[PDB]
């Protein structure tokens, strides 16, 4: 996902 | 005695000659040139190694003193920022420290764009500036700390970690004390969030040009190598790395302006004499 | 322009 990161 | 005057004298004469080796010259193939048009350097007079540059439209190195692993760079200019958050973006910076005074950012002479404390757009990126916790250092100086979210269409967002240091003004040095204090603060916080990486199997692990805290003060040779030495005397895997070692590897792999002031290399030396560490080479 |  784009905001995995999050 | 291997911290008297003798020795500190010897220490300088080795570091003067150093940084006139390093001087930059026209066109030097050492050191990154403007790539046409718009400015690169902040100050003529402090250029970028260009073999351990991080980008060629950045003021910025790759620096690692023993096994200590960062990157050490200028403020940003204003058109520099997409470039900059790009950067920090890709590295899955695990914390990025700014030295540089509140009373600096607000000089509109200085040009330097107050970019972490607040949110904006940047061309196609937008970051989110949220404020954390506030550590203090000792003798009145305080890190302030924030999250910077990145975000770029196509790309993953990524959060940075931010330590800012408004109370540290340039040409000065803040005591050892002080400077031990913020390398803790700087090395764990960057602990933090690297292990968060780690256990999300990112493959930013396996890049030795990732995951390295980024630090910045004004120029990016004084106050953030006072810094940079610091937090390689805090790193377990540097025994014997001395003063000479630390200060000639900043240099070499940025430029001979690293450490600037003598108050600053004072400070290392005072930081190393505590752990019993070497000066110089033998 | 200088920072020295």
């Amino acid at each position: 996902d784009a905001d995995e990161y999050l | 005695s291997p911290y008297g005057p003798e020795a500190r004298a010897e220490l300088s004469s080795r570091l003067t000659t150093l940084r006139n080796t390093l001087a930059p010259a026209t066109n030097d193939p050492r050191y990154l040139q403007a790539c046409g048009g718009e400015k690169l350097n902040r100050f003529r007079d402090i250029q970028c190694r260009r073999q351990t540059a991080v980008r060629a439209d950045l003021n910025a190195n790759y620096i690692q003193v023993g096994n200590t692993r960062t990157i050490a760079c200028q403020y940003p200019l204003q058109s520099q920022l997409e470039s900059h958050f790009r950067m920090l973006a890709e590295n899955r910076t695990p914390v990025l420290a700014v030295l540089a005074s509140s009373s600096e950012i607000a000089n509109q002479r200085f040009g330097m764009p107050d970019y972490f404390r607040q949110s904006g757009t940047y061309g196609s990126i937008t970051v989110e500036s949220k404020m954390t916790q506030q550590v203090g250092l000792g003798d009145g100086i305080m890190a302030d700390m924030y999250t910077l979210t990145i975000r770029e269409a196509g790309q993953k967002t990524i959060s940075v970690p931010v330590v800012h240091v408004g109370n540290w003004p340039d040409q000065t040095a803040v005591s050892s004390e002080v400077t031990k204090a913020l390398a803790s603060l700087v090395d764990q916080t960057a602990e933090t969030k690297r292990n968060m990486y780690e256990s999300k199997g990112s493959s930013a692990v396996a890049d030795d040009s990732k995951l390295r805290p980024v630090i910045h003060c004004r120029a990016g040779v004084g106050r953030t190598a006072q810094l940079i030495g610091a937090m390689c005397m805090n790193d377990s895997r540097n025994s014997q790395l001395s003063v000479e070692d630390m200060v000639s590897q900043m240099r070499v792999q940025r430029n001979g302006i690293m450490v600037q002031k003598d108050e600053q290399l004072d400070v290392l030396i005072k930081l190393a004499e505590g752990q019993g560490r070497p000066l110089l080479n033998s």
